[PDB]
C-alpha cells in the first residue's frame, strides 16, 4: 500500500511546474536536477531514453 | 556466559542456514516460507514488506 | 573516551568501471553516516568546479526552433548532445573552439580544433550524422569554467552547463556491528563521473572543500 | 470552533505545517498534519511473548 | 492528563475507588506520601470522636495483571479540602482526572 | 572558484539557556549543508555532565519511600535526573545534599564546590513535610556523551554495586533543540551570500562559542578519512 503511493506520486505530472519544458540529456542528469532542487518531480520534460 | 566470541560463532553458524516462518492460521501454502536470517538487536522479528 | 569518536577504515574501493565506483566506509557512529554522506553529495552535485560548454554558434541558424537540413538530428538534439560533451580546459576561464566537418558520415568529438591546451576527454563522443554528399558543418563552441550545474535560466545559443563532473552520486547507510553493539553505520557511496576526473579522487576533492569551510572553528 | 481556537494561538488555521527532514535538511513537499495525539501503551509488550 | 477529553474522567476516576477521597471537609495537617492526615473541620466533627481523619495511602502493590497500584498525594500541607475531593491520585489518575 | 570561509561574526546570548550565533559569509548551498550537518552533530555528539548514581541515607531501593517527604524516591530520582550542573576539569564528582526542616529541597541545599556550578539553582528536588524531617544523599555526577540507560551501565560495570546505590539514566547531551535559519548578507556588494544563524536551546551547561567549535572539530576529524583516500 505505501510503495504504490510513492510510485503514483513520483510518476504523476502537473501542468505548470518548476523545471518545465527543458531538454535533459539522459535519466541520470534528470535525477541530479531533482536533487539539486532545480526541477520539480512532476515537471514535464524531454529526456533522451534508451 | 554469552561471551563475545560466542557471538562470532553465531555469526558464522547462521551464515547460510534458512529458517522457516509461518503465521497462524496458514490457510494456503504461501503462509510458510524460508528466509535467510540476519541478527537483530531487538526482540521482534523483522519481516519484509513485499 | 568523551572525545574518541570512531574513525572508519575503507573496506574497499569496490570499483566497477573507470567511471563509477562503490567507495564504502566502515564503521561510523550512529547518526554520522548521513551527516557525512548527504554533505558530500551536496558538495559534489552542485558545487564542484569544472569546465563545460555554455554557448554555441552554429553556421547560419538563429535558434534551435529552426532545423537546418543536412544533419540527421535536429538542432535541439545537437545542443543536448554537445551538452553531453566532457572537456578538460587548462588555465583559461572561457575558450572558443571551432568544429568543422564534411562528407557523408557522422561527426565525432575527435574532429574539434585541439589547441593543445584543451583536452577533450572523449574524442569518440558522437555529435551528429551528416546526410548529404556536400553535407558540411562548422560551429563555434564556447566553453567556460565555473561551478555546479547552471541551468538555462540565463547568433548565440545557450546550453545547460555541466561544470560539475559528477554524473551521479548516491549513498546508503546500513547496519554494522563491533563485538558488542550492532548500532553502527556502514556508508556505501556510489558515484559516476563524466570521466575528466576519476571518482576516487573526486570525493578526495569534495571533503577538501568542506574541510576548508570548517577551518575557522576547529582547534 | 477548532479553527477559531487555532486562530487564538499563532498556529496556522490550516492545521497542517511544513516539516524538514532531519537527515538531509530538505523541506517536505506540501504541509503535513502535526498535533498532540493521546497515546496509550497497551498491555501486550513483546518481552512477555518472545 | 489528556489534552482532549470528554469530561467523563472527573467521574470515572473518582468512582473507581482507586483514588483517596476526602470523607469530610477540612484542612490538611501532615502528608508523607504514605499517610495524609486531615483536620476535619468542627462543622462535621463528631462531638466525642477524634476530629482528625487519617488516610493511609497504599504504596506499590501488585495488581491482577502484575502492575503497581501505588497512590501518590496531590494536596499540600495546609490546603483546605471539601468532602468528596480527591486527595491522592491513584494509578492512571492525576489531579482527579483519569489519564491512561 | 571564489569560495569564502565562514567566521563566527556575532553571538547573542539571549538567555541562560537560549542563544544564537551567526556564521558569515557562506556561499550558495553551504548554508543548508553547514546548518544541517552542524545541527545533527550538536544534537548527537555534544558531551555534557549528568547525574549517574544516587545514594540516599535511609532508603534501600528506588521503589521505597522516605518518611516525611512529599515525593516518593522514584520522583526524587527523576527530579535529580533533571538536574544540570557543570564540573571544572574532572571526570566524576560526588556531591552531598544535606537538608532538614519543613519546606522545599532545592539544588541550593547541595554542598557547593569551587569546580561545580549549577545552571539553575531554583531546581526543586523534593518537599520536606515534617519539622524533624531530613534527607541526606550522595549524588554522583559524570561526564560523557549520548544517553546511557542504567540497565546498560551495570552490565558494563561488571561488578555488583552495593545495596543502596540507585542508578539513574543519564542524558549527557546538554542541548534540547537546534534550529538553523539561512538569510542573505550585505557583503562585498554581492548577493547569494548566506548568513547562517543557529539558534540553540540548551540546559545552560555549555556556551555556544565552544559548542559550535567542538561540533566543527568533530566534523573535520571525521572528514579526515574521505581526504585520506
Amino acid at each position: 500500500q505505501d510503495v504504490v503511493l510513492g510510485l503514483y506520486y513520483m510518476t504523476r505530472d502537473c501542468v505548470n511546474a518548476k523545471g518545465e519544458g527543458m531538454v535533459l540529456t539522459g535519466p541520470k542528469e534528470a535525477e541530479r536536477l531533482y536533487r539539486s532542487g532545480l526541477a520539480s518531480l512532476h515537471a514535464r520534460v524531454k529526456v533522451r531514453i534508451t | 556466559r554469552e561471551e563475545a566470541v560466542v557471538w562470532d560463532i553465531l555469526d558464522e553458524v547462521i551464515r547460510e542456514h534458512p529458517v522457516l516462518l509461518n503465521r497462524a492460521p496458514t490457510l494456503h501454502r504461501l503462509g510458510i516460507q524460508a528466509f535467510e536470517p540476519v541478527l537483530i538487536e531487538g526482540k521482534a522479528i523483522q519481516l519484509h514488506p513485499l | 573516551s568523551v572525545t574518541e569518536f570512531l574513525k572508519p577504515r575503507l573496506v574497499d574501493i569496490e570499483q566497477v568501471s573507470s567511471t563509477h565506483a562503490k567507495v564504502t566506509l566502515e564503521p561510523l557512529e550512529r547518526g554520522f553516516g548521513h551527516t557525512l554522506g548527504n554533505a558530500l553529495r551536496r558538495i559534489l552535485l552542485s558545487s564542484m568546479p569544472g569546465c563545460a560548454v555554455t554557448e554555441v554558434e552554429i553556421d547560419g541558424v538563429l535558434h534551435e526552433y529552426s532545423t537546418k537540413e543536412g544533419v540527421q538530428e535536429d538542432i535541439l538534439e545537437i545542443l543536448l548532445n554537445l551538452k553531453g560533451l566532457a572537456v578538460r580546459v587548462q588555465g583559461k576561464d572561457e575558450v572558443i573552439l571551432t568544429l568543422n566537418k564534411s562528407g557523408i558520415g557522422p561527426v565525432t568529438a575527435a574532429d574539434i580544433t585541439h589547441d593543445g591546451d584543451v583536452e577533450i576527454v572523449k574524442p569518440q563522443h558522437v555529435i551528429c550524422h551528416l546526410t548529404d554528399e556536400n553535407a558540411s558543418i562548422s560551429m563555434r563552441i564556447k566553453v567556460q569554467r565555473g561551478r555546479g550545474y547552471v541551468p538555462a535560466s540565463t547568433g548565440r545559443l545557450l546550453v545547460d552547463a555541466c561544470y560539475s563532473p559528477v554524473e551521479r552520486i548516491a549513498y546508503n547507510v546500513e547496519a554494522a556491528r563491533v563485538e558488542q553493539r550492532t548500532d553502527l553505520d556502514k556508508l556505501v557511496i556510489e558515484m559516476e563521473t563524466n570521466g575528466t576526473i576519476d571518482p576516487e579522487e573526486a570525493i578526495r576533492r569534495a571533503a577538501t572543500i568542506l574541510a576548508e569551510q570548517l577551518e575557522a572553528f576547529v582547534d | 470552533e477548532i479553527k477559531e481556537l487555532l486562530k487564538l494561538g499563532d498556529l496556522p488555521t490550516s492545521g497542517q505545517i511544513r516539516l524538514y527532514d532531519g537527515r538531509t535538511g530538505e523541506q517536505f513537499e506540501r504541509p503535513v498534519t502535526v498535533g498532540y495525539m493521546y497515546m496509550l501503551k497497551l498491555n501486550h509488550l513483546v518481552d512477555d511473548k518472545m | 492528563k489528556p489534552l482532549v477529553g470528554t469530561g467523563m474522567e472527573r467521574a470515572v476516576a473518582v468512582d473507581s475507588g482507586v483514588t483517596a477521597v476526602a470523607k469530610r471537609g477540612g484542612v490538611v495537617q501532615y502528608v508523607d506520601a504514605s499517610r495524609i492526615v486531615i483536620k476535619v473541620n468542627e462543622d462535621e466533627m463528631y462531638p466525642g470522636e477524634a476530629g482528625i481523619d487519617i488516610y493511609n495511602l497504599t504504596k506499590y502493590t501488585r495488581s491482577n495483571q502484575n502492575t503497581c497500584i501505588n497512590q501518590m498525594p496531590c494536596v499540600s500541607l495546609g490546603e483546605p479540602v471539601e468532602r468528596g475531593d480527591v486527595l491522592a491520585d491513584g494509578p492512571s489518575t492525576d489531579l482527579g482526572e483519569l489519564a491512561l
